[PDB]
RNA sequence: CGCGACCUCAGAUCAGACGUGGCGACCCGCUGAAUUUAAGCAUAUUAGUCAGCGGAGGAGAAGAAACUAACCAGGAUUCCCUCAGUAACGGCGAGUGAACAGGGAAGAGCCCAGCGCCGAAUCCCCGCCCCGCGGCGGGGCGCGGGACAUGUGGCGUACGG
RNA sequence: CAUCUAAGGCUAAAUACCGGCACGAGACCGAUAGUCAACAAGUACCGUAAGGGAAAGUUGAAAAGAACUUUGAAGAGAGAG
RNA sequence: CGCCGCAGGUGCAGAUCUUGGUGGUAGUAGCAAAUAUUCAAACGAGAACUUUGAAGGCCGAAGUGGAGAAGGGUUCCAUGU
RNA sequence: CGACUCUUAGCGGUGGAUCACUCGGCUCGUGCGUCGAUGAAGAACGCAGCUAGCUGCGAGAAUUAAUGUGAAUUGCAGGACACAUUGAUCAUCGACACUUCGAACGCACUUGCGGCCCCGGGUUCCUCCCGGGGCUACGCCUGUCUGAGCGUCGCU
């Protein structure tokens, strides 16, 4: 059971692939890549209003 | 001779079964089973022979009592009282 | 057997350290349960501080901590004896007492009991008959401005 | 031997109520997985405890 | 002392554990006074006890008893302590004051063996390998 | 045609052994045509005269238990398996009034010093 | 969802409790739809399997607008015995196959006093739940 | 030369209670090796560990300083991080090895004996009456027994009273 | 000079938990694996005894588990279903 | 199941390896200690071996006889397969 | 020509690999955290209409009562069960009951034998026989009664 199970990563690393895959949600291409059908989205950064 | 002829000599019991613990290791000559130590008040058991003491141990029997003590554990050990009639 | 440069190693694992082994597995479990017990322990004591009482200024004893201060057990009965508050009464009203600590100087017992006299000005008192107030507190001051403090009370500050 | 004690009579007396066929309606139950007496003893193959 | 209970003084092992005479039993004979009145008395719980006599072969002990179920007892606090289920058989686990002489307990630089209550409670938490979750 | 507890509560002692009373010769008989070949009927009538043996001598204890209980109670002195039987451990714990009471010290300290319900402001 | 703790979603455990569950609770696992009609006199949707009701199979090899009348509700086997709905076996005799009774709808009930309270409360519960969500 | 009082003892199928034995993962008190490592082996190591014995509880033990410190001083116990593979121990070889300060989790303090004052103020048991049954209690009554001045109870415990 | 006041006593919380009661879960195993034991498993059986200790899951949706004819003393077959 | 990553109780010809199964040997060794069987009939599908009758034999009273102790535990006795 | 033998394939056997399945484990976590002289753990022997094992139970013996539920149980049979002059089954479980050993308790056991007090019968109350019931273990505390001592004394 103590096989090390868990790994820490720094924080800044962690914060850095936050960065990173907010970047990448923002280009079509790597969203279509992902396989995500956004064809007919009127905008890819898709903002809502707070009513919902 | 030590094989087969000394095999036709054996008639005498030593052991017999036990008032407590019914296993066939009370010694007739001295009086104590070699389980369970039947004479002496407390019940023979040791560390070193731990699947021995699993054969043995509570809850490889019936426990007529101590499965009514978890059910009524889980009550408060109430007494005195009854369901309310219809 | 040693094999080139290396250091000398010496694992203290002879002992069959394999019977005695700590997981933590249950740590996040130990921080829920933890955690739900001061929420139910502030729950029951309502309206005081959550923390507990308020505990005295102190400086660390050794000569690498003494350019330091932090929160001691409890104050002193010297100061409790020049700030006005008996030593039974004390601990009724959130306040804690260690009556094994003594003062070396007048400048450490002045600040502590500056802060005493801080506390006892910023305490809300409720009545113990809720319907016939003696001498505890105004119903102003107690009827919205009482709320349970978080934290330690008056954190002890560098 | 002819002559025995009261206990050992008994011990018997259960051995040879034990050693017998299992009921053939048996068979006939839902869920049976019983095919034959497993349990069953010849008095010349295997001998008793005592 | 304490003979060490080996037929013919044979000790078959290594010479340092070759010793039969001159050995001593950690507790004190006091100690073991108090055990014998408990363990006779089973329905009885030990208080203290005290020196009350000796000669060149025996020590003499006065073992203070308390009966858990008297009613002179039960219906008195500051006494009602002993006879809680938690407080039977002290002098077999070291709890009366000639029992627990024995244990190495105290405070400061000079029982550090027993910080965490005992002896084992010590050598358990020192040689316990803290596997955390994170290392 | 059988035999129900709620309506046996009612009967007296003597009435309700001779209930027993027959119900056991019946049983005795119903014995007989077992080991004489008898019916189906017959047969599966046993243990529906057993449940009424059962259920009658159920009747008859706790009718007597109760008795004894109401006769013994408020006395001093109670037999064995009148009294509570919670757990040997239970029963020798102390009950709730010494539980309760305190010695004269304990009484004026608390009388004294009373814990106060308190605020403090930010 | 399943968000309740003491609540297992393991499928170990869930055929588990249902092939050891206690009779009592085997009534409750039978159950049968009932149908259009009977959905619209009561306010009910299902009602546990009776012995002397009626319904009609609607899935398997005995489908039909058939009513035929429940003779037996084996509930060891999780299976109903209908009346016509049986078959002929090799010495000559007919026996009846077993039907789930998810399978069948409810066409007629079997009314007594314990049906028909069991009934008002379904109902009662199903409109306390749509003023609930109105 | 009997009758009493006390002391120390004994018997009872005396009235009323209590202990035994089991489980034993965790906990407490003892007892306690050798395989092993040291490339041999005896001190050492394994290890205060395995086995052995006893005693408990839902936790146990510990615990409110005959403490740490040497500082501008801290302040019961227990647990976690660190101190630290360090100070130190060791055929100073193989190997072994804490503590203080610091940061946290939790946090709670107290009681006798003794010295004294108070007409033993104290306690148990047995009956009678009432209120209640719930872990058998209260209130009262008894020129009713017993315990106790070879010391019960109240005040009071080093923080002084 | 500093520090405490031993040889009497109690005390919750944080702490431990491979036995027990009741639960939940899993990047685990999938019937020579995983507990010895998925099954009438500490069972059958072995040993005087202490003790040792297995093998062994799967018809089908439903028994609808082959009526009946025929050869043979039957096991077993040929048709039929 | 493919592709991108992740994690292993991840690859067998050997270990006089473990467990299970199967061959050649092989229709082979063998079914040879204590003198011995034969005729007729019955039952029966079937008779060297069962039963009955007739012979010839053996144990030869320290028995291959009649009973017990220990031990076995229903092996006792009828009927049937 | 065949036999035999070898190779390959089809089919049929022997065997139970593989794969798929899984009311089982293993591991981690959580909440509780409860045995016993008022007789525990464990053991033995019994208990079903047809029942050997497992399971459940204790001479009230595959269960009585009560409460909740509400038409079954089922391998076969039998029989209940207006489901409201009350109810199958199942579950819960608080009433009642709970054989013999076993700390095991009258003494002792590979057997068996006592004693005391009551009740019933043969006796026709006096104590013999039979049955039933309740007692009869060790240690120990408080009190009680009965005592012992050329122990210390007082009166005599
Ligand atoms: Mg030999
Ligand atoms: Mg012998
Ligand atoms: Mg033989
Ligand atoms: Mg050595
Ligand atoms: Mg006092
Ligand atoms: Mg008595
Ligand atoms: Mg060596
Ligand atoms: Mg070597
Ligand atoms: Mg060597
Ligand atoms: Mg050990
Ligand atoms: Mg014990
Ligand atoms: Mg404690
Ligand atoms: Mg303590
Ligand atoms: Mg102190
Ligand atoms: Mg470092
Ligand atoms: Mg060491
Ligand atoms: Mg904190
Ligand atoms: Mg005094
Ligand atoms: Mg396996
Ligand atoms: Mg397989
Ligand atoms: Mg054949
Ligand atoms: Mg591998
Ligand atoms: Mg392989
Ligand atoms: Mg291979
Ligand atoms: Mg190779
Ligand atoms: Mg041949
Ligand atoms: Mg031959
Ligand atoms: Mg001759
Ligand atoms: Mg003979
Ligand atoms: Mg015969
Ligand atoms: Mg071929
Ligand atoms: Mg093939
Ligand atoms: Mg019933
Ligand atoms: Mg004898
Ligand atoms: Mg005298
Ligand atoms: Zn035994």
């Amino acid at each position: 059971t103590w096989r090390r199970w868990h790994r820490r990563v720094n924080t800044t690393q962690k914060r850095y692939a936050i960065c990173s895959a907010l970047a990448a949600s923002a280009l079509p291409a790597l969203v279509m890549s992902k396989g995500h059908r956004i064809e007919e989205v009127p905008e890819l950064p898709l903002v809502v209003e707070d009513k919902v | 001779t030590k094989g087969t002829s000394s095999f036709g000599k054996r008639r005498n019991k030593t052991h017999t079964l036990c008032r407590r613990c019914g296993s066939k290791a009370y010694h007739l000559q001295k009086s104590t089973c070699g389980k369970c130590g039947y004479p002496a008040k407390r019940k023979r058991k040791y560390n070193w022979s731990a699947k021995a003491k699993r054969r043995n141990t509570t809850g490889t029997g019936r426990m007529r009592h101590l499965k009514i003590v978890y059910r009524r554990f889980r009550h408060g050990f109430r007494e005195g009282t009854t369901p309310k009639p219809k | 057997a040693p094999s080139r440069n290396g250091m000398v190693l010496k694992p203290h694992f002879h002992k069959d350290w394999q019977r005695r082994v700590a997981t933590w597995f249950n740590q996040p479990a130990r921080k829920i349960r933890r955690r739900k017990a001061r929420q139910a322990k502030a729950r029951r004591i309502a309206p005081r501080p959550a923390s507990g009482p308020i505990r005295p200024i102190v400086r660390c004893p050794t000569v690498r901590y003494h350019t330091k201060v932090r929160a001691g057990r409890g104050f002193s009965l010297e100061e409790l004896r020049v700030a006005g508050i008996h030593k039974k009464v004390a601990r009724t009203i959130g306040i804690s007492v260690d009556p094994r600590r003594r003062n070396k100087s007048t400048e450490s017992l002045q600040a502590n009991v500056q802060r005493l006299k801080e506390y006892r000005s910023k305490l809300i008192l409720f009545p113990r008959k809720p319907s016939a107030p003696k001498k505890g507190d105004s119903s102003a001051e107690e009827l919205k401005l009482a709320t349970q403090l978080t934290g330690p009370v008056m954190p002890v500050r560098n | 031997s002819s002559h025995k004690t009261f206990r050992i009579k008994r011990f018997l007396a259960k051995k040879q109520k034990q050693n017998r066929p299992i009921p053939q309606w048996i068979r006939m139950k839902t869920g049976n997985k019983i095919r034959y007496n497993s349990k069953r003893r010849h008095w010349r193959r295997t001998k008793l405890g005592l | 002392g304490r003979k060490r209970p080996v037929p013919k003084g044979a000790t078959y092992g290594k010479p340092v554990h070759h010793g039969v005479n001159q050995l001593k039993f950690a507790r004190s004979l006091q100690s073991v006074a108090e055990e014998r009145a408990g363990r006779h008395c089973g329905a009885l719980r030990v208080l203290n006890s005290y020196w009350v006599g000796e000669d060149s072969t025996y020590k003499f002990f006065e073992v203070i008893l308390i009966d858990p179920f008297h009613k002179a007892i039960r219906r008195n606090p500051d006494t009602q302590w002993i006879t809680k289920p938690v407080h039977k058989h002290r002098e077999m686990r070291g709890l009366t004051s000639a029992g627990r002489k024995s244990r190495g307990l105290g405070k400061g630089h000079k029982f550090h063996h027993t910080i965490g209550g005992s002896r084992r409670a010590a050598w358990r938490r020192r040689n316990t390998l803290q596997l955390h979750r994170y290392r | 045609a059988k035999i129900k507890a709620r309506d046996l509560r009612g009967k007296k002692k003597e009435e309700l052994l001779k209930q027993l009373d027959d119900l056991k010769v019946e049983l005795s008989q119903l014995r007989v045509a077992k080991v004489t070949g008898g019916a189906a009927s017959k047969l599966s009538k046993i243990r529906v005269v057993r449940k009424s043996i059962a259920r009658v001598l159920t009747v008859i204890n706790q009718t007597q238990k109760e008795n004894l209980r109401k006769f013994y109670k408020g006395k001093k002195y109670k037999p064995l398996d009148l009294r509570p039987k919670k757990t040997r451990a239970m029963r020798r714990r102390l009950n709730k009034h010494e539980e309760n009471l305190k010695t004269k010290k304990q009484q004026r300290k608390e009388r004294l010093y009373p814990l106060r319900k308190y605020a403090v402001k930010a | 969802m399943k968000f309740n703790p003491f609540v297992t979603s393991d499928r170990s455990k869930n055929r588990k409790r249902h092939f050891n569950a206690p009779s009592h609770i085997r009534r409750k696992i039978m159950s049968s739809p009932l149908s259009k009609e009977l959905r619209q006199k009561y306010n009910v949707r299902s009602m546990p399997i009776r012995k002397d009701d009626e319904v009609q199979v609607v899935r398997g090899h005995y489908k039909g607008q058939q009513i035929g009348k429940v003779v037996q509700v084996y509930r060891k086997k999780y299976v109903i015995y209908i009346e016509r709905v049986q078959r002929e076996k090799a010495n000559g005799t007919t026996v009846h196959v077993g039907i789930h009774p998810s399978k069948v709808v409810i066409t007629r009930l079997k009314l007594d006093k314990d049906r028909k309270k069991i009934l008002e409360r379904k109902a009662k519960s199903r409109q306390v739940g749509k003023e609930k969500g109105k």
